């Protein structure tokens, strides 16, 4: 018996709006159903439990309604400490089954990356391998394509980038674009351009060097 | 700290949702599933108000036997409130399966460990849990049947001993078999069967302990004395046929220094009985050609005192049942409903 | 006050059994029972099993009954979990969980958790984190940074100057290299103004080898 | 339960109407 169905699975709202998670089991169980909040690489940490009660050292914006087969948890005063993950289960007895969970993201005012570009020391080359690096830091939103010009050649499949988790402050994105060359292909060229698009910026925008210099 | 309270319950069962079984089917919905690590907390050394007889548990439970017995045994024709309605009536597979009532968050259990303790009063050895435990909602008359068992002594409930309106529950220390069969090849006959001589040194207890709330006074058994054949008979349950059997030979007041052994009373199937879910009649089918049969453990009796013992020095005790809350209260009495943070 | 310490992260292949550990302490670890709760590639939570320290006996989810095994040490106060029979689905982390301290029933919610342990099911080899610098050149503020490459498997703590610097630091989520090996890279801005003034050095551990690294970054 | 119904069927034997439950007793 008992299935916990939690929708949506996805949200996104900006800071100081008012959000609402839901969870409907199967059959009653006696309110046993507690809400817990799993920040970007965290713990689980129970906001709620007893359906309705709030756990003392969470804020009281956050509060649990409903009973039976029908609850509900509303983030009053949305704030961005709270980009995070959110999941409802149940607790009467095993086996105590968690929801499918409800990742929520925070709209907000369009932030422009910075860019800095490393090229790589010595201690790689020595190794045999080349490896450049483009960074974007405090951007919104998460779309930004990174381009490589080796002597003004465009370049791929050298390149892998990967992005930071929702800031719980700005509420930004940090991309790192990082382009893998062998020791050989570092010395024939001399220009390692990154040109990055993002819609805070007017236009495309590089950061670049030559090597030696 | 803590509060008697009326909350709603709900039930847990360890049901299987593909037997077409009532008991099984009924507990499919209306219950959950079962706690596999039930959660006993010893409440240190408190002591609080028990009281059987004021406990909605029993009504809860009363409520939930009823909307088992009248959505899933079919009825040919109920006639009740001044109508009478047509139901199709199919046979069905009928045994009881344990249920356990659950506390919702908000509110716990308390329940009395005192060995010997008959559901009023103080407790002393108070415990906590969240849910009470495998209690099968078996409906009989004069006997009780498949249920708890007092660990040490025989025990004697009565909301009120001097009112002889009330019921008397006597919970057995020991287990008895009443073997109750419906041959092939009349078809309405049943018999049933009981060990003699095992009965007769329970009931020998039962009258001993009887006396010993009644001032060493004389104490008799005496079939019933009228009414409704559900509660002249010991009328309970099998395989969805309906028994009903004469336990006049049962209560012998000679077999108490030689006697016998294989205690054998009549018993018959009925197709019309009176529902004991409310006050009306009820049309019924009867078997086909099976042997139907069931083992059942005696664990009490419901019984009744006279009233011309402000006389004499014998007190007279006769079968009874009918209140059928009463089934549920000799299972329910050590439990009550408290509401903590 | 009360605490839960789970084992190491570490790697199985294919079908080997990993046996993750869980000490407890700040409560008498005999009252309340312990969970096992396991989150794969990006999905959700799993609840997986129950076991209880005062009599041993276990229970389990259908999808886990027959592979996972809960054993305890009271003198340690110490719960166990035990995964047998494993597949590339299973590559996950594995936290253990506890009910909140009170002596009245109905209080079975998780508030206690553990740190997690991430378990890299591959039939890889556990490899060194060969770090490299990253120096200033400056961007409008400074920014500098360590390139850990070329290892497996995860995870890899990162601290800038032993746990000092802390603002401006972003590490990244390692990026599993086309090699086989999670590559990954943590970066810093702080004031150009100590660039000179104040030292940066990085302090890399990757416990699957016990070989922690520390460099100095030089504004090259 | 039918309790007077009770009264008077009980009467019939000179007992006393008594409900036990949805059901009639006699003392
Ligand atoms: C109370 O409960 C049970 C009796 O059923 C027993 O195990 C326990 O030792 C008892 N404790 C006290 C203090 O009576
Ligand atoms: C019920 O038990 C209490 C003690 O808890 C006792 O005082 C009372 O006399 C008992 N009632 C009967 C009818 O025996
Ligand atoms: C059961 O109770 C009776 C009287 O209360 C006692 O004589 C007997 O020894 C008890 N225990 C049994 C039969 O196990
Ligand atoms: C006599 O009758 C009353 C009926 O109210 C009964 O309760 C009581 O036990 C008897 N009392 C005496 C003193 O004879
Ligand atoms: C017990 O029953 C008698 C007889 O009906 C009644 O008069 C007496 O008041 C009852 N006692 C209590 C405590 O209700
Ligand atoms: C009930 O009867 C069964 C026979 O199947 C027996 O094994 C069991 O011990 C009895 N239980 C009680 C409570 O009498
Ligand atoms: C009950 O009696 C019948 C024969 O009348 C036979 O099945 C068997 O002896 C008894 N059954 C059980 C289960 O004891
Ligand atoms: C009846 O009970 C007695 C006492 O335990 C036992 O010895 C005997 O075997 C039983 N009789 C039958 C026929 O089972
Ligand atoms: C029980 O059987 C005896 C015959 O031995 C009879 O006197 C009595 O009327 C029967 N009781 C009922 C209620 O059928
Ligand atoms: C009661 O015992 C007597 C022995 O005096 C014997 O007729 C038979 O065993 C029983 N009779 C009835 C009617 O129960
Ligand atoms: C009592 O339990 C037995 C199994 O021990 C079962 O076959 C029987 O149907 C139960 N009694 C009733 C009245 O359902
Ligand atoms: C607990 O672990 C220790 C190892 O430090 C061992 O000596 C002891 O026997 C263990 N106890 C049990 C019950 O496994």
């Amino acid at each position: 018996d008992i299935q916990l169905t939690q929708s949506p699975s996805s949200l996104s709202a900006s800071v100081g709006d008012s959000v609402t998670i839901t969870c409907r089991a199967s059959q009653g169980f006696g309110n046993y159903l507690a809400w817990y909040q799993q920040r970007p690489g965290k713990v689980p940490e129970v906001l709620i439990y007893a359906a309705t009660t709030l756990q003392s050292g969470v804020p009281s914006r956050f509060s649990g309604s409903g009973s039976g087969t029908d609850f509900t948890l509303t983030i009053s005063s949305l704030q961005p400490e709270d980009v995070a993950t959110y999941y409802c289960q149940k607790y009467n007895s095993a086996p105590f089954t968690f929801g499918q969970g409800t990742r929520l993201e925070i709209k907000r005012t369009v932030a422009a990356p910075s860019v800095f570009i490393f090229p790589p020391s010595d201690e790689q080359l020595k190794s045999g391998t080349a490896s450049v690096v483009c960074l974007l830091n405090n951007f919104y939103p998460r779309e930004a394509k990174v381009q490589w010009k080796v002597d003004n050649a465009l370049q791929s499949g050298n390149s892998q980038e990967s992005v930071t988790e929702q800031d719980s402050k700005d509420s930004t994105y940090s991309l790192s674009s990082t382009l893998t060359l062998s020791k050989a292909d570092y010395e024939k060229h001399k220009v390692y351009a990154c040109e990055v698009t993002h819609q805070g910026l007017s236009s495309p925008v590089t950061k670049s060097f030559n090597r030696g210099e | 700290v803590w509060k008697d309270a009326d909350t709603t319950l709900f039930c847990a069962s360890d049901a299987k949702a593909h037997e077409t079984e009532v008991h099984n089917v009924w507990a499919t919905h209306a219950c959950v599933p079962t706690d596999p690590n039930p959660q006993e907390i010893h409440l240190e050394n408190v002591t609080e108000n028990f009281n059987m007889w004021k406990n909605n548990m029993v009504e809860q439970m009363q409520e939930d036997v009823i909307s088992l017995w009248d959505q899933s045994l079919q009825p040919c024709v109920k006639l009740t409130g001044g109508s009478v309605i047509k139901q199709a009536c199919p046979k069905i597979s009928f045994d009881p399966i344990p249920i356990h009532y659950c506390t919702p968050a908000g509110y716990v259990i308390l329940k009395c460990n005192d060995k010997n303790f008959n559901g009023t009063g103080p407790c002393k050895n108070v415990s906590s849990v969240q849910c009470t435990h495998g209690i099968k909602p078996v409906v009989s008359t004069q006997l009780l049947l498949n249920g708890s068992l007092a660990e040490e002594e025989i025990i004697i409930r009565s909301e009120n001993l001097t009112n002889n309106a009330k019921t008397i529950i006597v919970h057995l220390n020991k287990s008895v078999e009443i073997n109750c069969t419906r041959p092939s090849n009349d078809i309405r006959k049943a018999y049933c069967e009981i060990n003699g001589t095992k009965w007769n040194k329970v009931l020998k207890q039962v009258t001993e302990k009887l006396k010993e709330h009644f001032n060493n006074k004389t104490i008799i058994f005496q079939p019933p004395s009228g009414g409704d054949l559900e509660i002249t008979m010991h009328s309970f349950n099998c395989r969805g046929e309906f028994f009903y059997c004469n336990t006049t030979q049962l209560f012998n007041n000679t077999c108490i220094k030689g006697c016998n052994g294989t205690i054998t009373l009549p018993c018959k199937i009925k197709q019309i009985i009176n529902m004991w879910q409310g006050t009306g009649q009820a049309m019924y089918a009867p078997p086909i050609d099976g042997k139907i049969n069931c083992v059942s453990n005696i664990t009490g009796i419901l019984l009744t005192r006279d009233g011309g013992a402000n006389n004499t020095s014998n007190e007279t005790f006769r079968p009874g049942g009918g209140n059928i809350k009463d089934n549920w209260r000799s299972e329910l009495y050590k439990y009550k409903v408290v509401q903590i943070e | 006050q009360v605490q839960l310490v789970q084992s190491g992260a570490e790697v199985q292949k294919p079908g080997a059994s990993v046996k993750v550990s869980c000490k407890a302490s700040g409560y008498t670890f005999a009252s309340y029972d312990i969970n096992w709760v396991r989150q794969a590639t990006g999905q959700g939570l799993e609840w997986m099993g129950w076991m209880n320290p005062k009599t041993g006996n276990t229970g389990y989810a259908q999808k886990f009954q027959g592979r996972v095994t809960l054993t305890r040490n009271t003198s340690i106060s110490t719960a166990y979990m035990e995964l047998t029979s494993l597949r590339s689905e299973d590559t996950a982390v594995y936290y253990c969980a506890t009910y909140r301290i009170i002596a009245a029933v109905g209080y079975r919610y998780f508030q206690y958790w553990g740190q997690g342990t991430l378990v890299t099911v591959s039939s890889a080899s556990t490899k060194g984190p060969s770090v490299f610098p990253l120096a200033p050149s400056s961007g409008g503020t400074a920014a500098l940074g360590c390139l850990v490459k070329d290892y497996f498997p995860e995870p890899v703590t990162v601290s800038w100057n032993s746990g000092a610097l802390t603002s401006g630091v972003h590490t990244f989520p390692a990026v599993l290299q086309s090699s086989g090996l999670y590559s990954l890279s943590s970066v810093v801005t702080v004031p150009s103004s100590s660039l000179g003034t104040q030292t940066y050095i990085c302090n890399v551990n990757h416990k699957p080898s016990n070989t922690k690294v520390d460099k100095r970054v030089e504004p090259k | 339960x039918n309790l007077h119904f009770c009264q008077l069927r009980c009467k019939s034997l000179g007992l006393l109407g008594r409900c036990a439950x949805t059901y009639c007793a006699c003392v």
